[PDB]
């Protein structure tokens, strides 16, 4: 039917860059 | 001491800041703002 | 040569009873462009540490 | 005791017309 060197520990930690990513207008 | 108890339980109430309307403020732009997709420039013909 | 620029840094601050700070000098640039990393202690005029 | 200060209230002495001339956006 159906189919299917690193040291300077404090000064160098204070000099880590803050890189904020830019914005594009819409 | 009752007074020391009341102080211990109510001494840390953070302050409240009130800034009126209409006052001048700045916005320090923190990132590069790119306006290249929404504007273009053209020269206005003379006269 | 004379006039070569040396660059250092310090950190950590003093403790109580201390009157000298440890300085490490890191690099020196000769007036003619020579550069050598000398990570050496900085001392006083008579060699006392810091 | 102390409350938040109010913003400056403008005086009411030097009352004068805003429109010295008719705006052009009225097309006049």
């Amino acid at each position: 039917l159906t189919a299917g060197g690193g040291g300077g520990g404090e000064l160098a930690e204070k000099l880590q860059p803050m890189r904020l990513s830019g914005s594009s207008a819409g | 001491s009752a007074a020391a108890e009341a102080l211990r339980n109510s001494i840390n109430i953070p302050p409240t800041l009130y800034k009126n309307q209409g006052e001048r403020v700045n916005i320090l732009v923190a990132r590069d703002l790119d306006f290249s997709d929404v504007y273009s420039l053209e020269s206005i013909p003379t006269k | 040569d004379r006039g070569s620029k040396v660059v250092g840094f310090y950190q950590g601050g003093l403790r109580q009873g201390q009157a000298r700070i440890f300085v490490q000098w890191s690099r020196i640039e000769t007036p003619s462009g020579v550069v050598i990393n000398l990570d050496s202690p900085g001392t006083g005029p008579l060699g006392e540490a810091g | 005791c102390a409350s938040a200060p109010k913003p400056k209230q403008p005086s009411d002495f030097n009352r004068e017309p805003v429109n010295k001339t008719v705006p052009v956006e009225i097309q006049r």
